[PDB]
């Protein structure tokens, strides 16, 4: 029991128009229980990117094989990117409740677009 | 995520004394109830949840006789089960969310009443 880390490995991320971006993530603990999301910068008016909800999500696809208990891997990868996907991206785990609090976040993310490879 | 063995609708006469809403995870991997979490949404509503951690179930007054059986979760069953009165009151699309540790998912069932 070491108290959970949540890890970005790569501080930013840089990608060429229409290519795709894998932000990645893994996670040292599966508890307390709830459930991994993807965010676009932090505070109040942050926008929700990924969960592991089915259909929800179009653009952006699970990396990692998540539909197994064993799973400790919440990497991403978003297709089709525009400069309108760049910024800084958190992976967050949440607490279950009514409504479920967030418990964990890690350090972020930035994606950057180039115009040309 | 965790899987779901989906049904589009469930239809319900008079002749149905509880109803039923099933919710079916394919591959539920759990060792505990206490790694399990259980919300079943009506209209944005949390209108039932069972915290396995807890291990305590939580109901509006509205939907005071919805429940789940706890001894099926294990199983991957997180079927609710509400009185009939309670079921005319409240027909339309439910959502059954579970969590097992951090894997996540969820179906929609719409609760259909038809006329005999
Ligand atoms: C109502 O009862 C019938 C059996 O008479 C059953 O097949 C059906 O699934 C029940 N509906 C609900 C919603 O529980
Ligand atoms: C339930 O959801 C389905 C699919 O989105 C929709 O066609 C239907 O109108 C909804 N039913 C109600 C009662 O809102």
């Amino acid at each position: 029991e070491e108290e959970l880390q949540v890890i970005q490995p790569d501080k930013s991320v840089s990608v060429a128009a229409g290519e795709s971006a894998i932000l990645h993530c893994t996670v040292t603990s599966l508890i307390p229980v709830g459930p991994i999301q993807w965010f676009r910068g932090a505070g109040p008016a942050r926008e929700l990117i990924y969960n592991q909800k089915e259909g929800h999500f179009p653009r952006v696809t699970t990396v990692s094989e998540s539909t197994k208990r064993e799973n400790m891997d919440f990497s991403i990868s978003i297709s089709a990117i525009t400069p309108a996907d760049a910024g800084t991206y958190y992976c967050v785990k949440f607490r279950k409740g009514s409504p479920d609090t967030e418990f964990k976040s890690g350090a972020g993310t930035e994606l950057s677009v180039r115009a040309k490879p | 995520q965790l899987l779901f063995n989906k049904t589009k609708s469930v239809e319900f006469t008079f002749g149905n004394d509880t109803v039923v809403i099933p919710c079916f995870v394919t591959n539920m991997e759990a060792q505990n109830t206490t790694e399990v979490y259980v919300k079943w949404k009506f209209k944005g509503r949390d209108i039932y949840t069972f915290d396995g951690a807890l291990n305590k179930s939580t109901v509006p007054t509205d939907f005071s006789s919805a429940k789940i059986e706890v001894s099926q979760l294990l199983k991957g069953d997180a079927s609710l089960k509400m009185d009939k009165s309670d079921a005319v009151s409240h027909t339309g699309n439910y959502t059954c969310e579970v969590t097992e540790l951090t894997r996540e998912g969820e179906t929609i069932i719409e609760l259909k009443y038809r006329v005999v």
